[PDB]
């Protein structure tokens, strides 16, 4: 049951700080070297920089050999990394991963956690339910939207029935405009589920604190 | 500091077929060189390590060689499952250099798709402002064109389109376009529509919507 979990991620002043953490479990962290790399939003994967067991060698990526600071605390099972001097080029995901024994290659990478570097304030998103049109619809299936609207900073999670639906789900990726993001998710059911029985789509925006959950019902007086 | 050029860097194939990455290294890392996948909203996974080995439960479809500075990275067989980027990392020195990836896009039939038209959600309009939300679900392939008219005339500012990464399931793409109006232009006119134009028909899906329904 190898884990490692980041965490730390978050939005920060252009020019400022950040720390971020990885948490190691299912194997004895002390024995192995660890590592970071990031993902920039549409680019490839980039080595930041690694550390063996012991602390005693610790190597960046030139660029950020100057900013980013590695080090890791073997009687807490924890990667850290201190982000420092953060400009726009740094705003991405972020991953520890663990070097296999006698390789270095990245054997088990982290679910990663998100940094955004960025002047804009954090803002809720506005959370919409999109019923089908008026018209009692015809067909087997029913296609519902949940829209949301006017957040900052990514990322906010959307399930549907607090995850309990899952299939013919599509959540598109959201887009920016005026540091703001909108996105949306569509649930298709059959028509003997809905609208007889609940559909609730369940917004979480971390970094706003916000958890926003709406009942999706047909449209019309109630 | 080293770099590692992969190419190509999009790869449509179908299922069933052979297909091999390359990664060229700017100068000499042994046979240090090992390959991952990353499928969309997953973090990578090991495939090949020393060039040529394969982690521990890795199918057998997987394989890599290459010594020196040519490396080649090989699925005998791909599955739809193989969705993902493949990309490369020289670990001979620090800094352990990643290659910039190449996206696979898998072949499947043509699908049209299926739209579907929202009116601005009852809980907007009195924020002021006014969405209207065109789904276009499980459709192949990627590109198609969504044109939205009011009253009748097209409408072109204010759209704003989102695609989906392939479904590792089916293989399609889903795409959103959304209108943002006003409320107030919003309930100026009163037809509105959503046309699908997409490869598999002559003739455009279309959807609409009158405000006063
Ligand atoms: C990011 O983390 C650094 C490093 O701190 C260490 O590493 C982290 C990953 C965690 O494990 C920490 O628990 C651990 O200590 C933080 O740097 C620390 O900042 C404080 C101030 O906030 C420093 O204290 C000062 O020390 C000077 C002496 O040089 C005194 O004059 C000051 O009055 C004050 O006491 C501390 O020394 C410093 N530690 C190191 C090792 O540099 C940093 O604050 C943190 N950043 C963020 C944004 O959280």
């Amino acid at each position: 049951n190898v884990n490692l979990l980041e965490s730390g991620g978050g939005l920060v002043q252009p020019g400022g700080s950040l720390n971020l953490s990885c948490a190691a479990s299912g194997f004895d962290f002390s024995r192995y070297w660890m590592s970071w790399a990031r993902q920039a939003p549409g680019k490839g994967q980039e080595w930041i920089g690694e550390i063996n067991p012991g602390s005693s060698t610790i190597k960046y990526t030139p660029s950020l050999k100057d900013k980013f600071i590695i080090s890791r605390d073997n009687a807490k099972n924890t990667l850290y990394l201190q982000m420092s001097k953060v400009s726009s080029e740094d705003t991405a995901l972020y991953y520890c991963a663990r070097y296999g024994s006698y390789v270095y290659a990245m054997d088990y990478w982290g679910p990663g956690t998100s940094v955004t570097v960025s002047s804009a304030k954090t803002t809720a998103p506005s959370v919409y339910p999109l019923a089908p049109v008026c018209g009692a619809t015809t067909g087997s299936s029913v296609t519902l939207g949940c829209l949301v609207k006017g957040y900052f900073p990514e990322p906010v999670t959307l399930t549907w029935n607090s995850g309990s639906l899952s299939s013919g789900v599509h959540t598109f990726p959201a887009v920016l405009q005026s540091d703001l993001y909108t996105l949306s998710s569509s649930v298709t059911v059959t028509s003997s589920t809905w609208p007889s029985q609940s559909i609730t789509c369940n917004v979480a925006h971390p970094a706003s604190s916000t958890k926003v959950d709406k009942k999706i019902e047909p449209r019309g007086p109630t | 500091s080293i770099v590692m050029t992969q190419t190509p860097k999009f790869l449509l194939v179908s299922a069933g077929d052979r297909i091999t990455i390359t990664c060229k290294a700017s100068q000499s890392v042994r046979n240090d060189v090992a390959w991952y996948q990353q499928k969309p909203g997953q973090s990578p996974k090991l495939l090949i390590y020393f060039a040529s080995n394969r982690y521990t439960g890795v199918p057998d479809r997987f394989t890599g060689s290459g010594s020196g500075t040519d490396f080649t990275f090989t699925i005998s067989t791909v599955q739809a499952e193989d969705l993902a980027v493949y990309f490369c990392q020289q670990g001979y020195t620090s800094p352990r250099t990643f290659g910039g990836g190449t996206k696979l896009e898998i072949k499947r039939a043509d699908a049209a798709p299926t739209v579907s038209i929202f009116p601005p959600s009852s809980e907007q309009l009195t924020s002021g402002g006014a969405s209207v939300v065109c789904f276009l679900n499980n459709f192949y392939p990627k590109d198609i064109n969504v044109k939205w008219k009011i009253d009748g005339s097209e409408r072109q500012n204010g759209v704003l389109n989102s695609w989906t990464d392939q479904d590792s399931k089916d293989s399609t793409y889903s795409m959103s376009s959304t209108l943002t109006l006003t409320k107030d232009e919003y309930e100026r006119h009163n037809s509105y529509t959503c046309e699908a134009t997409h490869k598999t028909s002559t003739s455009p899906i279309v959807k609409s919507f009158n405000r006063n329904e």
